[PDB]
């Protein structure tokens, strides 16, 4: 939609981006504390989603998604592998479709990013 | 001066507390904002049922039950249908039966609103 | 609802939460004293709830909410072990109907958690 | 510069008394706040009803017993079971036909004036 | 009813109630001469009611507040000790029938609470 | 800075003589306010006849006998027996037939009065 | 009669009903005094009527006038229990006709809505 | 603005209280208003069979025997029998032939009115 | 006829509607309260119709108006499902007149419509 | 400024409010305005034809056939056979030959009715 995108127009981002950036050198903005909690959090799911550079071909988004989501059941104060096991055989039934990906090749990707042994996800996939 | 992703992500809020973009993308919607209103239905249609189940079987009422129910919903509508079977070995037994009735048994009800919701 | 939804976003609430931020970074607000109070009650009942962490399976809002309820009782100043135990018993049936949980196993985990003997729990479960 | 979770609850309540939302917390829901009365109502079917039972045997009235037969009519729509078998052990003996009188003998009155309660 | 709770919300309880704990912290509220004659009459029934602690099982809520009541007859400028034992033979009377409670044990506790002799209530028992 | 129990009183009062809560606390029940009619009653009906005991045993007019008798009537309400077997030995001997007067020979009157007050 | 209709028609009642719905919503109509008398004096009645959920079948006009018929003698400053007997048992020989229901079914849910004792109507019955 | 079906049931309110289509859309009519004394007739019949039934058998007369006869009534004439056989079975006994009585036995009364209503 | 459709044309409902609409975007008009009143209470019926969309074939307006008096039935303060279940076998046997339709397939959409067993239609059609 | 057609529906609603052209667009008419009669005519014809039918075989009137009938007619007068042919399997078994006797059976009354009212 049109209005939607006029209404953000006229709010002038590219102005105030602008002046943002200028105070940032003038030594006029600190890092908010709300980034400085966002780092810590993040940084793990950064990494374990650059593991998967070698699997090849066709839209990836639902094996880099199921990582994602599966790190996040193991990453909980109470963690859940039952739950971080559903998500990764999602990842590995998905990855084994595309072209030049076998069963096995899959589950080295998968298993290596998360960080488990490769049995675990065996278990699940029956 | 500098550009890591600490100070992208805090020079990507100064913008929006300066603009005011944060409120004038709710209130520019008007559209989307209706999708809450059919969640807020299917969460009452799944939680009655769980109570219901609870009483015909003299079973204790085990909370997190609706959102389970309301999360295997939602990926037999995209198909990720693995993702249900492991999540289907790790609820209790007698609570199994539920989760196929939100699933199949309120087919009709449940999953037509799903269909509205992302429509 | 959204009627209920809009009137707390036109309050202005991430504005005001990002300003109340550099107040606090710029040392103009200090740590109330409702604070300090809360800590102090709640640090017990935090710790207590992380040593169930080897509970596996389901839904396990049962299981925490019981062993969070039950300590509450032995944390007043005039402690009731009796209504203690009975929310106890609770938790302990509603851990066995889980996948892979055995009855002197989640005697383990919420004796445990609690900090009692065993044998208390098993007097009143019956 | 901080981060804890004490400065949180504290930078969490900052917020509140600034944009006021504690009171338009209460004020915009305003469908909620006949759960009150019908909490109130309830309360007042249970200690008429307790006085009643005190004086037809003659035992003293003994306090705190509305909160323990109110608590037992919560969790027998819940379904906590063994739950109430051991608060059932705890009262004493001539208090325990008043808490099976609450939960049963009273179902059709307070237990369905739980379940507008809750709708 | 909601019309006498709704009365008190629109006074503004929550955010008075925090501007007058930030003007304690900035020293410009000191300690009321209201509190201080409290504190000093009420310390002695706080102390008495902790001892209470080992009477187990049910609502103990008529027996602690027997003993409240007896030892208020006590600190009167003219005391009654007849008055007093009015309500703390009430007071053995209702711990009695809790399920673990003997007589003898019930007159342990009370009689300890109050600061007499055993054989004081036990005259008025019969 | 500090939290003892001392200013949790002091800064109790202090959200009270702010928000104004004291008078608004009585002028907004005004149903509750009846049992100061009802109580100012009793207290005339119990001293009334505590002067005609008086004059018709020709003994002296004890004062304060009003609040015992008022005590004893809702003691026997509650249940509560043996508090009122150690008070009637503590009244002197002539004065005891009053004690029972006011319980049971004004059962009709009086303690009916005092159950439209609980009420 | 079309001619006591008309002359309702011609008062504009509903025009009439929705600006008085659009001055209460501007906050210049409060709730009646013969209101408040109202529902404090009804939601005995109303709140009985439901708990006959479980009868089922025909027109159970007769069983729901008799049963209300029946608050209303225990309901008096004077109350008269025999009079509230002759309809109560009323309501329980209209209950019995009905297909699938019992005699004795019936004396459930008129003792339920009542809340009194079954052998009070199972007396009068004969 | 806004179109939805909350919002199109306000204006379409708003047109009719405007333009006062309420009051001219009955008194334009002036010939569907003589159903309302036909209906007002057959009501009439009906409720007076009701207790003649009630009073040669000696049986209570049952209070809403008169709608069901009247439902009854009409869709006989719209032709929805297996709708007939389901009420036929939930009346009492004694009461299921005057139910037949109004369709069969008043044949010639009692559907000549209807139909002249509905015509 | 026209002489009716004279007088409602007159009244200019065509220009009473253009200012309705134009006052709503002025937001010189709320919602009305008889508004919010109709959709929390006609909404269970507006989404049950959408239910029999693989209903296919002939004129299906028996259908939809058989399946509403069952829900209204159903959802009375005293609900009777015998009295539903008379307008739910009239649905049936309107359903499996149609071409294509099957007996058995005519109780699935009736009875995924009302939410309710296919055995208590069932027994009712004999 | 701008010209689309969302704009180009709203700019000619604007000029007929602004002179009123509706109001005179129907009564400046007075001769097309006597086919809302003719049209009345037929629809009432048809509908009594069809609870004849339903009466006469002891079927229950199945409502929406009359306006599937009138379709029929319509499309006989524009010669559009190969639709009706769709249709005559669509409708149930037992209602297609009430739906021949609009067309065929009537030839004489309804068809010349729609010629007269096109005329």
């Amino acid at each position: 939609s049109v209005e939607v995108y006029r209404q953000k127009i006229e709010k002038g981002g590219y102005s105030a981006a602008y002046e943002a950036t200028r105070r940032y050198e003038r030594e006029e903005i600190e890092v908010l504390s709300w980034s400085s909690r966002w780092e810590s959090a993040w940084s793990k799911f950064g990494e374990a989603v650059k593991a998967l550079g070698k699997i090849e071909g066709a839209p990836r988004a639902l094996v880099i998604a199921k990582v994602q989501e599966a790190l996040a059941y193991m990453s909980k104060p109470l963690p859940n592998m039952k739950l971080a096991m559903a998500a990764a055989v999602q990842a590995v039934r998905a990855c084994e479709q595309l072209p030049g990906m076998n069963r096995e090749r899959c589950l080295d990707a998968v298993a290596g990013a998360l960080g488990v042994a490769k049995d675990w996800i065996r278990r699940e996939m029956t | 001066i500098a550009e890591t992703l600490t100070e992208k992500h805090t020079l990507g809020i100064e913008k929006v507390v300066a603009t005011d973009s944060w409120r004038v993308g709710i209130t520019s919607r008007e559209k989307k904002l209706e999708r809450i209103n059919i969640s807020a239905e299917i969460s009452r249609r799944i939680q009655d049922e769980a109570i219901a189940y609870a009483r015909n079987k003299g079973i204790p009422y085990l909370p997190g039950i609706n959102g389970i129910a309301w999360k295997l919903l939602r990926l037999k509508w995209l198909g990720y249908t693995d993702q249900i079977n492991v999540v289907m070995r790790t609820v209790p037994a007698e609570w199994r039966d539920f989760l196929t009735q939100i699933m199949e048994n309120t087919q009709m009800e449940s999953m037509y609103s799903e269909l509205r919701k992302v429509r």
